[PDB]
């Protein structure tokens, strides 16, 4: 298919508060974690504290 | 925390009853009935019930005497839901009942009224799921990274 | 191929326990649990139940005292629900039993414990897609 | 056993014609055809004609012109088919197609045609952006 | 060079009988079939059929009834499949077909075989894969 979707909006949401944490951009290659992508800001998360969406 | 699998199951009273209540921690699906006593046979049938039907793997608990039976322990091996032990979608769930209260008599039929009620009603926008309607966008979302 | 919502309600009994039974008619999934007697009362608040969790709209169904309580009717009005053009889903639970009939004891869990199989049993009548997979599919496209 | 294979055959009628469906099950890829009487020799020239293009496993259907149609048995032992345990509604997606796309064409022939490249090139996937018939060579060239 | 659009295809006899036969120069597969006539229109149709189910972005054949076509360009129109004004696999075809003649009475049932036969014949020319297995192959890569 080569050519991903990235229709996808990702907030990270760890837990220093339920403060909803602005839906990045979705990039992830791997397993334990969730690298996504924010304006240019690169940032891998750890998969429990993450949460993605689409549409 | 908000592993796609975790769910949380707290167990409370309300009118004299025994309501057990369970909470997908990534979005807002509550899953609540009344158990006729509060025993691992109870949570062990109740997580088998909820274990047939959502994409679950993570239960967390806060270690008593229920949530730590063998009961429990058969079912969540059986399904795969690794258990670890430690009220808000649970603290609501005795609130917006009481904004249900007269609908219906019983404590069993009005905690299930309750979880209707709560799970479709809308939240804000520009991200506007109700509880049930998120959990499927969360889920699928999963599957929706495929094995190209 | 059929509607989003239009459930079925079945009711049978097995090794002497009532087994309440619902089908996602469209994708096969399945909903079951042992309920005491077969009285208005079970039958309504198992119908209250799927709704909680699933789009019910209509509901094809016996037309004994399934329908025939009035706490049903009662219960039909207050989610949104109907009456439409209604063995195999039973008969499959049963066979599904059969197997697994070692792990549990009872019935209570292993109906319930069928029910699990069942809704992952990856047969599908398009794509991989087993009964629950199946549908979540249907509903997200909504 | 077979999970990339099973394909279901079923015949209908539109606009006073007889219409051939076979089915790709695990990916609803589908073919049909008008075949002129509903006859055994027209069961088989179509199996067959479909079996010489793609890996066709095993087959499925009712009884009548399908299987006790010898010319079937026949066609279907000489290239490998199969039959046994496993409802067909495809029929009423292409019935469907066709109705949106009736206009289209005159010859209920040329539309059932229209509406069978209709679906297979058409995504709407099921976690797949895919079209059937990218659904059918992903699995059918998957191994 | 082709590519994995372009096709071509002709209509030679065969025992009295006509036979409309196109084959994707890619690899080596054969499609073909018997048409009562020599028409424009079972020509077009020869084109719906196969537009619906491969890859065609580029026909190509000879002249004539079976060229330009009224049907063929509104059906080429329809799938998007150009044309070129204007190979030699039919003398395959034939020299198939009597090799395998005995099978069959039918030339509607000959011209069959002799496909499902010249598909899946596997050989070389870098490739162990059968003409089938050719075209199964390049339209996944791509």
């Amino acid at each position: 298919k080569n050519s991903k979707f990235k229709n996808f909006r990702v907030y990270y949401r760890e837990g220093r508060d339920q403060l909803w944490k602005g839906p990045g951009e979705l990039l992830w290659k791997g397993e334990g974690a969730v690298l996504l992508k924010v304006g240019t800001d690169i940032k891998v998360v750890p998969r429990r504290k993450a949460k993605i969406i689409k549409d | 925390n908000s592993d796609l699998g975790t769910w949380q199951m707290d167990c409370t009273h309300l009118e004299g009853k025994i309501v057990i209540v369970a909470v997908h921690v990534a979005s807002g699906f509550i899953e609540a009935e009344v158990i006729p006593q509060e025993t691992g046979r109870q949570t062990a049938l109740f997580l088998l019930k909820l274990a047939g039907r959502w994409p679950i793997t993570h239960l967390h608990t806060d270690n008593g005497a229920n949530f730590a039976s063998q009961e429990v322990k058969m079912v969540a091996w059986w399904a795969g839901i690794e258990h670890t032990f430690g009220e808000a979608m649970n603290h609501h769930l005795k609130n917006q009942i009481d904004r249900i209260r007269e609908q219906a008599n019983s404590v069993e039929t009005i905690v299930l009224m309750a979880v209707h009620c709560m799970n479709h009603k809308r939240r804000g926008g520009i991200g506007d799921m109700t509880p049930a309607e998120r959990l499927i966008n969360m889920i699928t979302t999963e599957q929706e990274i495929q094995f190209q």
